[PDB]
Formats: C-alpha cells, structure tokens, sequence
C-alpha cells in the first residue's frame, strides 16, 4: 500500500517520525483493490464464492484487516488517547531499569524490551481512562 | 516524573502466520476464480534493520506448498472415475510378453555381441538424428495393444474399444496362458479409484505471487550470503508482495525457475543436509525434450455421462526422449566448487572426489528424472547424461549403461502417484498431435552427504516440495503492530 | 471478558457507575480469541472452512460482534456524544410521568419503563445533532 | 432507509444541506434488518448458510454496508476532520480554471468536474494533516 | 442370561475390480434382519437387512 510505518525503522526513537494515518491508509488500498476483485469473480464464477478454500481463505485475510483495524481503535479508545499521538496518559512507568535511549535505540528494539510490561501496562492505561471518566460523569450528572 | 503514555504510529513488527493473498496475470481459468490481477508493482525499500530468515520454516514457502497442491485437488474433483475401467481388458500377447508384463518361456534368446562397445554421442540444434528421432540407442516407446467393452449413457448397448496403454500403466495376470490375448488391468486399480485430471491441469505454466494484506508486510533477505537459513540478515528489503513464482513439479533438476542469477547458490536446511542448488544461468542450460509420432485422441462416454480420453493409437512410434542442452559440463564443476568453499561444508577440498549421483534402490519415484511435458508425465533413465556430464569412467556399468550421450531415452506414464504426500493416483489424459517443450535449467535437487574427507556425493532427490523453497524462501512474513510505550514527562493536566 | 456492566447491576441508577471502555473490552477480548483459532483451524481442516454449518454459524457470531460494536459507534455519531457519558444533549423528555427514582431504581428496572419512548427519542436526538451540525456549518462556510 | 441525501439533490451547492449522520443512519437500519434475517434463515435452513450461491452474495452485500462506512471513515480520519462539517483543511485549491458556482451548480454536476483533482488532493490532504500531527508530536514529546 | 442371538448368513459382494467378486461370511444379530418367509422345506432362507 505504502508502507511508510517501516520505512523509517532504524532511524532510533527520537525523530523515528510517527505517522497516525498510516493504518487508515494500509486498509483503505487493501479495501479498494479486495472489493474490485469480490465483484470481478462473479463475472466467471458467481456459485463457488465462498464453498470452497479459496474463497474461505479469502474470507479469513478480507475479515483480518477488518478487525485489525477495529482492535487498534477499541484499544486506543479504551484508552482515550485515539488522536493525540504521545496521548499523555497518567500511568506512571513500571520501574526506572526499563529507560529507553531515545537517541541511540530504534522502536524496533525498544519494543521488545518491554513485551512483558504491556501485560499489565494496558490494564493500567484502561483504568487510568475509566476513572477520568467516572469524575466527567459525576461533573456531568450534578 | 516518566509516564508511560502512547506512541501511535511506530515503525515497528512481529512475526505474522497469516494466510496470504495471490495475484497473477493468467486468469483464463484459475486465476479469474481465486486470485487478484498482478498490479505489476515489483518495486522495494532497503532498511536499515537487522532481521533472521529461514527458508525451510517459514509461511510464505509452506502456502506455496500447501496452496498449489489444494488447487490441483480442486480442480480435479469433478472429473469422471475410471472404476468403471476396472475391468479385465484383452491385451496383445506378444507385446506383453516383449516389455515383460507376462512371461513367456518360448523365447528362448540368446544373444552374442561385443562388449567393447561403448559409445559416445552427442547431439545439437543442427542435427538430423533429432529432427527423425533416431539418436543412437533409440528403442520403442512400450505400448500394450488392447480391447475392451464399455457401456455408455443408453445401459442396455455397449460398445468394444481400441485402447493402447504405455507398459508402465499394466498389471497383467501371469500364468498358463498357451495362446494369445492376455488379461490386464490398470496399475492402480483395486486398492484405489483412479480419476481423470480432465481440466487441463499441466498444460499450461501456473505462475503467480503472493501478497501481504493490510497491516502485513512482506521484509526478504536481499544478501548474496544467504543460504537458506540466516540468524542475522544485514540487508532486509521490505515490500508488500512477493516475486512471480513458477509452480512446476519435477525430481532431480528444477526447471524455468524465478531465481535465475549469474551466481550460483546452495541452500541448505538449518537442521539438515538437504539442499537446492541453483544453477548458473551464464551457461544457459537447456532441456529439450520431444514425444514422436501423432496422437490420436478419441472421447468415450461412459455411464455417468462424463467423458474418459482413450488413446487408440495402433502404431509403434519411438521413444519420447530428452536432449540436455548449454555448458553442462561448466556448470556442474562450478557446482562441485560452490559446495567446497560452502560455510556448512567439512568434507573433501578435492572435486574430482565429489560426485553427482543418482539415489539409491530399485523404486522409480527416486530413481527417475520424472519432467511435465505439457500434460503428459516423462521417467527419464539418466545414466547416459550422468556419465557424460561427470566425463566418468564408465568401464564397468553393464554394457548398456556404459555410454556418455548427452540425452536420454525415457518412457511416458499416464497413471500419476501425485507429488503431495497423498497416495492418490490421477489419470493424464493424452495429448493430440505430437509434443516438443524446451525448458531452462535452472536448479539441482539434491542431498550433500559425506562422512570422510574423500568422497561426498551429491545425492539427487525427489522431494519436489523443496523446490518452492527456492522460488520463495527468503522471504518473511511481519505485522505491522504500531503502538509503543515509553517512559517520558508529558502528563495531560 | 470481564462482564463489569453486569458487575453493578442492582446497585441503583444514581452511583451505578458507567463504564465506556466496557465494549472495547468486549470486543477486544473475542477478536483475539476467534483469530485464534481461525489460523489454528486449518492446521487439519483448512477446505471446510465455512462449507459446512460450524463455519456459517461461528461467522454469523463473528460478524455480530463487529456489527454490534458498530451500531453502538453509528448510533452515537449520529447523536455526536460517542464520548461524552451523559452527553447533555438538548432534546426535551417526552413526559414527567416517566421519572426515575435515581437513588431506588436500578437501570435495569428504569430502561424497561422507557422501551416505547426511545422509538421516538432516538429519532429525536439525532435531529437536534443536525440542527448543531447545520449551524456550524453556515458558521465555517461564512 | 431515508434516502436523505439523496432528496435534497437539484437544490445547488449553497444551502444544499449537509448532513454528517446520514451514513450512520443508512448502516443502521441495515444492520438491524440484515441482523433479523441471519437469525430467521436458520428456522429451517441452518446448514446450508453459506454453502450455496445466495449466502455468498448476500455476505458480500454484508461485507461491503461494513466496508463502506469504514472506507468513509478511514479516509476521514487520515484527513483528521471526520466531523467537521467543511473541515476548513490547508490544502490550496488545484487551479482557478475549476471555482464552483456555488448558487446556481449542484453538489452532483460539480463533483463530476473534480474527478481528476480528487486523485492528487486526496494525497495532499492527508500530507497536511500528517504535518499538523508531527507538529504536535513534538510539542507533546518536548 | 441366555445366547446373544446371531444368524449365520452369506453373501456375493463385488469390490473395486468389478468383474471379479467373492463370498462372505457375514453374522447379523437377528434384530437387524427381516427373513422371508414360506415354503422353505430345506435350508437356506432369504434375508434382507431390517431397514433396506
Ligand atoms: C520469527 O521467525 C524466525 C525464523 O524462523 C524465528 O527464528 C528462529 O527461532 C528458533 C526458536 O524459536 C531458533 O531455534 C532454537 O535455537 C536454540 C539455540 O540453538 C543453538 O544452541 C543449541 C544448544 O545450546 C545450549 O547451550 C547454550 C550455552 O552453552 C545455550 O545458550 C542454549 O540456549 C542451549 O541451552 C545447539 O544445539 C543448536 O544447534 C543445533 O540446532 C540448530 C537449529 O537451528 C541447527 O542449525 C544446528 O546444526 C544444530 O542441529 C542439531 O539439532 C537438530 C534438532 O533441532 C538436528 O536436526 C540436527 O541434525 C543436529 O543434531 C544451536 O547452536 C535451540 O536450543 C532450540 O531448540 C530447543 O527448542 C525447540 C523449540 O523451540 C525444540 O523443538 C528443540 O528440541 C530444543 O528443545 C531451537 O533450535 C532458530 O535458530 C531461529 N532461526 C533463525 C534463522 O534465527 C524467530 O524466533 C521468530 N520470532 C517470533 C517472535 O516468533
Ligand atoms: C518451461 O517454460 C517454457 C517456456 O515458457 C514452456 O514451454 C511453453 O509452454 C507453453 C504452455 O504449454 C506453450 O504455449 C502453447 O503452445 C501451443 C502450441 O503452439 C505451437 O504449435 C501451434 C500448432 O497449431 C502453432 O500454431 C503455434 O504458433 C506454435 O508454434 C498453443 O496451441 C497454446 O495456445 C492454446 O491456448 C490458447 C489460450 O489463449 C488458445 O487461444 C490457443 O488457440 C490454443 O488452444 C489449444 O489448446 C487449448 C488447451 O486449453 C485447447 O482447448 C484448444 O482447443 C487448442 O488445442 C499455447 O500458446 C509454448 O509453446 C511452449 N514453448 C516452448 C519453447 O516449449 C515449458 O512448458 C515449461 N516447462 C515446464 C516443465 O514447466
Ligand atoms: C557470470 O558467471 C560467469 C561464470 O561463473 C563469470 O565468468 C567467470 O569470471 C571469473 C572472474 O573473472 C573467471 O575467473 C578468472 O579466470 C582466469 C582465467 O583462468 C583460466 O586458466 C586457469 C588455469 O591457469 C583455469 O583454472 C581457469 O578455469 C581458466 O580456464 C584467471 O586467470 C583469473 O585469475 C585471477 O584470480 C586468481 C585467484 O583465484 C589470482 O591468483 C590471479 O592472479 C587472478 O587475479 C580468474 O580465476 C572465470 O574463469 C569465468 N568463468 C567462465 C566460464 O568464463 C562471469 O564473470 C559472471 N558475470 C558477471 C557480470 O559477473
Ligand atoms: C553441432 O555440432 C557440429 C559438429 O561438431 C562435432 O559433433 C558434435 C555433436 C560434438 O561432438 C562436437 O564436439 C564435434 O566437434 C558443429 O560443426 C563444427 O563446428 C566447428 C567450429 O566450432 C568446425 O571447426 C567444424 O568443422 C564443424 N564440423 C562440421 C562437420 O562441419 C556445429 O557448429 C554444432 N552446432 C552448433 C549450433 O553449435
Ligand atoms: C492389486 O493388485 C496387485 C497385483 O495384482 C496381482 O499380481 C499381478 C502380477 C497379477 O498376477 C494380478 O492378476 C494379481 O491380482 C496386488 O499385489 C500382490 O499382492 C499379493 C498378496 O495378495 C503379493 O503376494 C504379490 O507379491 C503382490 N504383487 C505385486 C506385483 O505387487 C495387490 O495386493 C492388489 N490389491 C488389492 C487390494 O487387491
Ligand atoms: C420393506 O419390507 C417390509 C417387510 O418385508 C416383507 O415382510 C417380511 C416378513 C418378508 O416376508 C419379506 O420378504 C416381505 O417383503 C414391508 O412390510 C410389509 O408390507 C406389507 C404391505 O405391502 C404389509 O402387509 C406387511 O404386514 C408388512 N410387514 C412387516 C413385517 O412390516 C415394507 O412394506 C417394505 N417396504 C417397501 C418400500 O417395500
Ligand atoms: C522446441 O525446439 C525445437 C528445436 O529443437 C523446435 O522444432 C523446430 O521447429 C521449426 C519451426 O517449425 C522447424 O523448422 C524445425 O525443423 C524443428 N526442429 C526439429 C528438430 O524438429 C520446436 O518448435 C520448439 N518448441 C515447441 C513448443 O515445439
Ligand atoms: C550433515 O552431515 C555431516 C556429515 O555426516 C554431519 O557432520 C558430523 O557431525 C557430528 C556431530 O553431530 C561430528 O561428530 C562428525 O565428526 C561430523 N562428520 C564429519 C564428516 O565431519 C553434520 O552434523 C550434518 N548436519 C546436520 C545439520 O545434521
Ligand atoms: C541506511 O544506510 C545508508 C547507506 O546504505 C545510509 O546512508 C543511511 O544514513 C542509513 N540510515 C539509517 C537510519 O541508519
Ligand atoms: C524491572 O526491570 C527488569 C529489568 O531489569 C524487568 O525484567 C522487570 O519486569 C521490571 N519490573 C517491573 C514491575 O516493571
Ligand atoms: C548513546 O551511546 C553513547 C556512547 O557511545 C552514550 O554516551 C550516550 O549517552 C547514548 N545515548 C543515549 C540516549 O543514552
Ligand atoms: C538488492 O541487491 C542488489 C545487488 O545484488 C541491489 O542492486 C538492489 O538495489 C538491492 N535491493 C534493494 C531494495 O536495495
Ligand atoms: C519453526 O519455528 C518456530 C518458531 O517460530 C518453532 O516453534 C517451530 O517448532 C519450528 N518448526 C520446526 C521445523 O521445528
Ligand atoms: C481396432 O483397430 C483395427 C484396425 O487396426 C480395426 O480393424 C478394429 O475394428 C478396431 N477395433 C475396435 C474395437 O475398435
Ligand atoms: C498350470 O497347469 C498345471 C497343471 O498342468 C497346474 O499345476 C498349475 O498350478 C497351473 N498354473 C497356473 C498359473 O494356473
Ligand atoms: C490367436 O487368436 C485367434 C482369434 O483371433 C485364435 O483363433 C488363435 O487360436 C489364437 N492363437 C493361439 C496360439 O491360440
Ligand atoms: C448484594 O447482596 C449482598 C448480600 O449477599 C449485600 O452485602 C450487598 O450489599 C448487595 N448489593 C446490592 C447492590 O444490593
Ligand atoms: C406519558 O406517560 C405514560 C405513563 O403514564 C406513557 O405510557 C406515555 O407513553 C407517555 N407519553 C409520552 C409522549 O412520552
Ligand atoms: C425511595 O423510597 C422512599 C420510600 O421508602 C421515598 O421516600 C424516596 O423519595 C424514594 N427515592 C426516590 C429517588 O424517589
Ligand atoms: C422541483 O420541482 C418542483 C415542481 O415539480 C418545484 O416546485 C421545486 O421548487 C423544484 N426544486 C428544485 C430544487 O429545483
Ligand atoms: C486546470 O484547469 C483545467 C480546466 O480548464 C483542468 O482540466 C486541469 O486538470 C487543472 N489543473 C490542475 C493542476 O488542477
Ligand atoms: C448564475 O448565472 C447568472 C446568469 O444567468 C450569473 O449572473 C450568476 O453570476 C451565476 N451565479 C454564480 C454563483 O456564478
Ligand atoms: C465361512 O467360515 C467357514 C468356517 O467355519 C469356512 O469353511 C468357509 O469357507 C467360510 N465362507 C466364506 C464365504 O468365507
Ligand atoms: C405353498 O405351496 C402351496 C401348494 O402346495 C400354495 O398353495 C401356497 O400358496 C404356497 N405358500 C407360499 C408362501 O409360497
Ligand atoms: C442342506 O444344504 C445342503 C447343501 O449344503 C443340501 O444338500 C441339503 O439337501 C439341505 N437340506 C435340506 C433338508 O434340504
């Protein structure tokens, strides 16, 4: 599609460039180039769309970049933070032995180093979020 | 102070098992029902990243396995069964008896010859033993004249039928019979049902390639070091979908390969001594092989209403047969070389002590060069070429195979044990008129296996699978997965 | 999931605690797990993916969960306050026989007293958000 | 299921009407009866929901009311202005060979003279909100 | 308790060689046979599966 999420990848952290409407774009080429073809089958085959593997298969990679899509925009707006590119969230760093290099390590190698904090580091953001909530509805309410 | 906050939008992967899309450019049949039109788009990013590849475990190659024997299965599952073929059918005797099916004890031969006899022959372009197909050695193709009755959609009126079967298609039941008409029955029919490959499968090239679908990309080893397996690829290329692959099956040498470079390559498994070398396209190797004489096709409805190819040919044409073409002799020494300076390899620096080899045993699937010659399957017995191209001293090889040719007599076979680890046996319908195709060379199937510092023997195989590692291989399939965490001092409010 | 809607019910409309990251979570949770097993099916059975009836009735679950979190999301856009709790939106309560005891009365109890005016205030709710959105638009274009 | 765009055409550009929950609207009520008739099928035919012709269509039919309004917002939220109305982006105007008339043209006549500008602009608009973003991004970071 | 009760019967089936077939040797329970029946002053009865 264009894959500019991976084009920057080892440039390091600071300055990395972070694109927000990379995955709005990667689905939209996969959804245009998908629906030209759903339409195109028909012209030869219209029965056998989806009774045999092929079309199975298909269905399973179409279905993929649909919820692929929605799970980063339910987290993100579980989180709040959908729009606002660094978010800002009030969840505090798991300890200070997980420092990044922000000038010398690539988000590529970053990431790997905190696989097992974002276990329990989603969890954190989501209640962070819920309670700023909780104190809007009260605001809201009375 | 350092708050985790949210990073949206990060250059950053995992490892993806996802199943991938085609694209391809031949859409008559297949193509239009399964896959995308080709965008054409063959262009790539180098990153600065380091990634570990391996060929022999990874998605992109084991859907091309998986995916070009499903769409065979697919295709071929509406096509009529021949059980109703299973029959005892009347076979000409003598032809029996001639290629061995049956035995015969009054023939009592006996033959003096000398045997200084070895021979060489080498045949081009520009040569009239090719055009008349008769190169030294020739002999005839082996066909079993035979009749039988078959009923077709009327029930109660049936015909008799002139079917000429190769030998290697027979069964025939042996003993006391004193006259003539023997009784035979399809090789394998009885703990099987054999079915007709009716829908032009293998004569036509099925090529295409796969792409990543959104949020997947596709990163490939782009190193001229990279054999196979490789832990720490300095030179990672990304794209969104793969090169074109040919999707054909044969043993021992791979043909019209993708991966044809003026370099020549040695993958080897990870955990294994299997290989697929890839051959020097500067030498242009070629494979020219013809099947003489004229078909004759004739259509025959049988009881369902679907339709059986029969081949009434009722004459005694000669062998199909192959011509290896290009600087064979140049490009199996670079071979052998390629192999000693190998990082995996700790056996002998002396190449006149490593060897090009057929497998061992009496089994045909090893034994064989099995080649698709436009729909019709070829067993190619390649003692003639192995002997030349390895310029070997034959001096003691039983007087037949001691000759150095560069072509070789082979035989057609029409009821197919398919490639995939199936057991299933397909019928290939004949093809009308006569057959020539002229294939490049592009790669050699084969186990490199030594135990000692003399002698290593380059083993060539049948896997035909692993040649889709070759086609693909360096390739890795990635998620996208852009969202990071990372301590810093920002908090909202 | 985790079922915290569920978890407060009975504790009375006023102080039952809404929760808005509550369907992300839902979704988010089933998602991962068909995906799942959608690559683990095929490690036997990758032909009969959707030919035989387990596979047209495990889509018809996969589909709903995308399509109910989508009206839930087109539902609010169309009122505009997907993240807004209470929302404050301006259209009138139809009458003031249908009050709720916010400190008695469960949610529960409460939505199935107003099943036969939602009909009319969904309706509702999205006029007045067009209206606001007709207004800006004037306001932007001049 | 309204068809409310569609009625105010003829009207001219100004004062045409916009309305941002129009495409809300038209997913759902065809969810709802789509949803309804999933569920029907199955009474007396549960197996054969896929298999034959008539499911393949009608889950393509599903497929795109589903990847439709997420093209719409996807392309949306890659510009950034998903409700803004007009938007107000920073993207310059092509060329003064092709300037509306705003009082006497319709949204209809009007798109179709832009077909060829649409393919550059698009680009150009998601550029420019990318900017902004990185703009931010920084700010944020520092 | 007495004998599970069984009928001895055989029969002619053909298998994949078609032209060729044998005899079997086949013990239904007698709750899975149906056994015409009338004028058999021999052996040998005729007997069909219960639900073909
Ligand atoms: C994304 O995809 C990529 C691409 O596929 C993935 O990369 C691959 O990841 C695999 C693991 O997920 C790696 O394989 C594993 O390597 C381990 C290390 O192997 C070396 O050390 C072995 C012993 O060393 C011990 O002691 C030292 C200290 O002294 C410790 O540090 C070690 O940890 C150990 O405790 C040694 O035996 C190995 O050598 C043998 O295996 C390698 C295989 O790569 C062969 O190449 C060698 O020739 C040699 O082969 C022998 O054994 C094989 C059997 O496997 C026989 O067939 C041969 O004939 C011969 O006898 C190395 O020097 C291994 O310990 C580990 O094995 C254990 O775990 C697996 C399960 O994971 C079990 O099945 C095993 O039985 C065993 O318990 C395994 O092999 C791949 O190397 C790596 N590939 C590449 C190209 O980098 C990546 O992970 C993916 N990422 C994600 C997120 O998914
Ligand atoms: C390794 O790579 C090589 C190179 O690619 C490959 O060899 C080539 O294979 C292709 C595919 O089989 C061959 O292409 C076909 O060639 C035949 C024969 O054409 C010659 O002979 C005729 C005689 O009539 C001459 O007129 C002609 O000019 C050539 O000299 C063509 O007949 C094939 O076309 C058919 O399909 C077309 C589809 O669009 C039809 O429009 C056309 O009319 C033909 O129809 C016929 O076949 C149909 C089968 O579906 C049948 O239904 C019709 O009734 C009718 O019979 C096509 O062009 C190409 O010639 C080969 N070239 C060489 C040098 O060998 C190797 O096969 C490959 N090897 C391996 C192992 O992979
Ligand atoms: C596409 O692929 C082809 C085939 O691989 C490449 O062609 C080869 O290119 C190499 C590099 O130029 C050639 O190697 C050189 O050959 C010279 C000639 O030697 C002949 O005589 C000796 C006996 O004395 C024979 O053993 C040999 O086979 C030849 O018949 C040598 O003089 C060169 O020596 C240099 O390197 C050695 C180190 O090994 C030094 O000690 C020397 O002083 C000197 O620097 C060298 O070995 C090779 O012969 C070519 N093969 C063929 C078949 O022609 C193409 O180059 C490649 N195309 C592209 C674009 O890369
Ligand atoms: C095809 O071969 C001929 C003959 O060459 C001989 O026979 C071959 C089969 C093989 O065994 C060769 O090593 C033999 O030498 C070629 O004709 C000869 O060409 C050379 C020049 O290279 C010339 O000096 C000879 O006089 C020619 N011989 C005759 C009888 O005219 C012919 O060129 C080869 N065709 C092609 C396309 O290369
Ligand atoms: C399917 O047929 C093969 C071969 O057929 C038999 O042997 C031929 C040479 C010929 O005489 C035919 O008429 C015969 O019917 C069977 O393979 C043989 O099996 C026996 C065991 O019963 C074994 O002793 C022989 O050595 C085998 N011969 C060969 C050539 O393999 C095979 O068992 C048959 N399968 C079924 C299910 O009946
Ligand atoms: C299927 O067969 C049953 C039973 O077979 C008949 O009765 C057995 C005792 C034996 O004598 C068999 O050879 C016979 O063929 C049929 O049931 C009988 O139907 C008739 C009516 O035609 C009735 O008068 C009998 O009382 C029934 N007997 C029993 C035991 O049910 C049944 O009709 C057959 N079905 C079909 C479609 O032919
Ligand atoms: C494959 O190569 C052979 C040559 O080796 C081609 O056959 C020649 O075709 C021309 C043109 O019709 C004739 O004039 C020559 O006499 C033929 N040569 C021989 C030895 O018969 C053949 O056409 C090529 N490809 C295919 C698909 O047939
Ligand atoms: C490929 O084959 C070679 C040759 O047999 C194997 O090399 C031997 O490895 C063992 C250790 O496992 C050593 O003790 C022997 O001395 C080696 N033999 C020789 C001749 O060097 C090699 O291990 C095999 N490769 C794999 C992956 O199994
Ligand atoms: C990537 O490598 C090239 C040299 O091939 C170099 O010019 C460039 O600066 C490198 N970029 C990064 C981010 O390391
Ligand atoms: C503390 O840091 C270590 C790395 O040294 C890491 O393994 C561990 O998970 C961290 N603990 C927490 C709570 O983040
Ligand atoms: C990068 O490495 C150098 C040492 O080569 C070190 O002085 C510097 O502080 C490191 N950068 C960061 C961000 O830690
Ligand atoms: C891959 O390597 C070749 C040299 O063998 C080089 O010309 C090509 O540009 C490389 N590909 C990329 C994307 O850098
Ligand atoms: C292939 O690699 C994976 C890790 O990515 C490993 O779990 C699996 O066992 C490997 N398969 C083989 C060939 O052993
Ligand atoms: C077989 O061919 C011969 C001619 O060689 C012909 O006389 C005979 O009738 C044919 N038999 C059948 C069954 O078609
Ligand atoms: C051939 O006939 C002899 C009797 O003359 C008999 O013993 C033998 O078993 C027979 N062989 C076959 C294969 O029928
Ligand atoms: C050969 O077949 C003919 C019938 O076509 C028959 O009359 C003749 O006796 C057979 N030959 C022998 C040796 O039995
Ligand atoms: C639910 O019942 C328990 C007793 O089993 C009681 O302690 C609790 O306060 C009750 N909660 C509500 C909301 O009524
Ligand atoms: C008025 O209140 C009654 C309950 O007493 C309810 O049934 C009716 O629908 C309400 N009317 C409107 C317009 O809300
Ligand atoms: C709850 O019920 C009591 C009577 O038991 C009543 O006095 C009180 O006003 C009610 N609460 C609300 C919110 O109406
Ligand atoms: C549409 O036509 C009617 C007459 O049939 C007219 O009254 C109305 O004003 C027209 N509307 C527009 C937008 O032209
Ligand atoms: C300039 O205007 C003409 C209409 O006269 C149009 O065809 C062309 O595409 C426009 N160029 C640009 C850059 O918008
Ligand atoms: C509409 O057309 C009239 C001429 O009939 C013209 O004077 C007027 O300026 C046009 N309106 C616009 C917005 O260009
Ligand atoms: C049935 O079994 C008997 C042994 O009790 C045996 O003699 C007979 O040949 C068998 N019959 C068949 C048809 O298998
Ligand atoms: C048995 O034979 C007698 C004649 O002796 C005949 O009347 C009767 O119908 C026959 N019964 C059966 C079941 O065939
Ligand atoms: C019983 O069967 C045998 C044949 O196996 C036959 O000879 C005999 O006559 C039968 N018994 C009676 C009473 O008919």
């Amino acid at each position: 599609g264009f894959l500019g999420f991976l084009a920057t990848a080892g440039s390091a952290m600071g300055a990395a460039s972070l694109t927000l409407t990379a995955q709005s774009r990667t689905l939209l080429a996969g959804i245009v180039q998908q629906q030209q073809q759903l339409l195109d089958v028909p012209k030869r085959q219209q029965e056998l769309l989806r009774l045999t593997v092929w079309g199975t298969k298909n269905l399973q990679t179409r279905v993929t970049a649909i919820e692929k899509y929605l799970k980063d925009q339910a987290q993100l707006n579980a989180w709040g933070c959908a729009f606002r590119q660094v978010c800002c969230t009030t969840v505090p760093w798991p300890n200070a032995s997980l420092i990044p290099k922000w000038n010398n390590e690539t988000w590529q190698e970053w990431e790997r180093k905190v696989d097992f904090l974002e276990e329990n580091i989603t969890a954190l953001l989501e209640e962070a979020q819920i309670q700023q909530e909780k104190n809007m509805y009260e605001l809201q309410k009375l | 102070t350092l708050y985790v906050t949210v990073f949206y939008g990060v250059p950053a992967w995992r490892n993806a098992t996802i199943p991938l899309f085609c694209a391809t450019k031949n859409r008559d049949t297949w193509g239009t029902t399964q896959c995308l039109p080709d965008n054409g788009d063959y262009s790539e990013m180098a990153l600065n990243v380091t990634e570990s590849f391996d060929a022999w475990n990874n998605t992109v190659t084991e859907q091309a396995i998986e995916d070009v024997w499903q769409l065979f299965e697919t295709s071929i599952k509406p096509c009529v069964k021949l059980s109703p073929l299973c029959i005892t059918m009347r076979c000409n005797k003598s032809e029996t008896d001639r290629w061995g099916l049956t035995k015969s004890i009054t023939t009592t031969a006996s033959t003096t010859s000398t045997t200084a006899s070895a021979k060489v022959d080498m045949v081009n372009e520009t040569s009239s033993c090719i055009a008349q197909d008769n190169c030294t050695g020739l002999e005839q193709e082996q066909m079993i004249s035979c009749k039988f009755n078959m009923t077709g959609l009327k029930r109660d009126k049936s015909k008799e039928y002139n079917e000429t079967w190769y030998s290697a298609d027979l069964v025939c039941e042996q003993g006391n019979n004193t006259g003539n008409e023997s009784r035979c029955y399809m090789n394998h029919c009885n703990t099987s049902v054999i079915q007709e490959s009716c829908d032009k499968h293998y004569w036509d090239a099925i090529r295409f390639r796969y792409c990543a679908p959104p949020g997947y990309a596709l990163l490939r080893c782009n190193d001229t070091n990279y054999s196979g397996f490789m832990p720490k690829c300095s030179k990672v290329v990304v794209s969104s979908c793969t090169r074109m692959m040919e999707t054909q099956t044969s043993t021992w040498f791979g043909f019209n390969g993708t991966r044809a470079e003026n370099r020549t390559y040695i993958y080897w498994h990870g955990r294994d001594n299997r290989t697929i070398i890839s051959l020097n396209k500067y030498y242009n190797l070629t494979m020219k092989c013809r099947r003489p004489g004229n078909k004759t096709v004739l259509p025959v409805t049988i009881m369902s209403g679907l339709v059986f190819h029969s081949q009434p040919i009722n004459d005694r044409p000669k062998q199909a047969w192959c011509w290896f073409g290009g600087k064979w002799k140049d490009a199996i020494k670079e071979v052998k070389q390629t192999i000693v300076k190998h990082p995996r390899y700790t056996g002998t620096n002396n190449t006149d002590k490593i060897n090009l080899t057929a497998p061992g045993g009496g089994d045909p699937e090893v034994t064989f060069m099995w080649t698709n010659c436009r729909g019709e399957f070829l067993y190619c017995k390649m003692n003639w070429f192995l002997n030349w191209v390895e310029d070997r001293n034959t001096a003691n090889q039983k007087p037949k195979e001691q000759h150095k040719r560069n072509y070789v007599p082979c035989h057609i076979r029409q009821i197919i044990n398919t490639w995939h680890k199936v057991g299933k046996n397909v019928y290939l319908p004949p093809r009308e008129g006569d057959l020539t195709c002229n294939s490049t060379v592009t790669s050699l199937i084969a186990n490199i296996d030594w135990i000692d510092g003399n002698q290593t023997n380059i083993t060539m195989s049948a896997e035909v699978a692993e040649l889709y590692r070759l086609e693909l291989g360096d390739y890795k399939l990635v998620e996208i997965t852009p969202i990071g965490l990372a301590p810093t001092s920002c908090k909202r409010y």
